[PDB]
């Protein structure tokens, strides 16, 4: 693809509907700890192991610890320079009559956090819970989300599970139904919410350039949106530290750091 | 869609 950052910014220029594609990229360079390859760990898994149904039917005091920890650590952690330069634009842009949105895979919020208003979150979000029972789905800050994970999560190897009762793990407060939540994260193996896809399909059929950032582009089905869009004869250009299997069918690739590129690309 |  090209790399020609003028070329772009005539694109750029003209937009009138820019769609922002972000994955775990721009979550890292926060500091913020993906779990997927370096990474790092936590003790012993990785997110492949520990976000997926089958790792909260087996142990979800373990999960819930997971997610604690990941919910902790955001106390810690501001947007980085991509997060304000992709907020900076939407307004920028919003007050010339044209559209900016924010289609994430990150689940931390820190889009939000930087002021992205235009946002489809559809991965879920750390900081909000579902009822494995009744289905309510609820925003939750509190830190801890309950008193047994009061300290827990603690992210070194060799660390004790919990080992919580499912009793005492976050409970439904809806009246009557006190069943277990869940976080409200979409795992492997899961589908994505239909509701969300049929906003997706919404920006992509209606946008006139098409950014992808951080992402690794090999999680499905969001490695393929910006392919559907190319094919209208749309711009895609893709922002990542590496090439991906997804990079030879876009118009441009930039390679380096999101918190990079994007400040001089939106700029 | 699954997510994979
Ligand atoms: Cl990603
Ligand atoms: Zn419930």
């Amino acid at each position: 693809p090209s790399s020609s950052m003028a070329d772009f910014r005539k694109f750029f220029a003209k937009a009138k509907h820019i769609v922002i594609i972000s994955g775990a990229g721009v979550s890292a360079e926060s500091g913020v700890p993906t779990f997927r390859g370096a990474g790092g760990y936590w003790r012993k898994w990785q997110a492949q192991d520990l976000a997926t149904p089958l790792a909260f039917a087996h142990n979800p005091s373990r999960v819930w610890e997971f997610y604690h920890y990941r919910r902790e650590v955001m106390g810690s952690k501001e947007p980085n320079a991509g997060h304000r330069a992709i907020a900076e634009c939407e307004t920028r842009l919003g007050k010339q009559g044209r559209r900016v949105v924010v289609i994430t895979l990150n689940i931390d919020e820190l889009h939000r956090k930087a002021g992205t208003k235009n946002l489809l979150e559809i991965h879920g979000s750390l900081f909000k819970t579902r009822c494995t029972s009744c289905g309510v789905v609820a925003e939750n800050y509190k830190s801890p989300i309950c008193p047994a994970l009061s300290g827990k999560g603690a992210p070194e190897p060799g660390t004790q599970d919990a080992s919580i009762p499912v009793e005492k793990l976050p409970r439904c407060e809806e009246a009557g139904c006190g069943g277990l939540l869940r976080p409200h994260v979409v795992w492997f193996g899961e589908n994505l919410d239909p509701a969300i896809l049929e906003e997706v399909d919404r920006e992509l059929a209606h946008c006139d350039l098409c950014l992808v950032v951080g992402t690794s582009s090999v999680v499905y089905p969001a490695a393929m949106f910006a392919p559907q869009v190319a094919a209208r004869g749309v711009p895609v250009a893709e922002f990542n530290t590496e090439t991906t299997p997804a990079t030879n069918r876009f118009r441009f690739h930039f390679q380096g750091p999101c918190g990079t590129t994007l400040p001089e690309a939106l700029a | 869609f699954s997510k994979q």
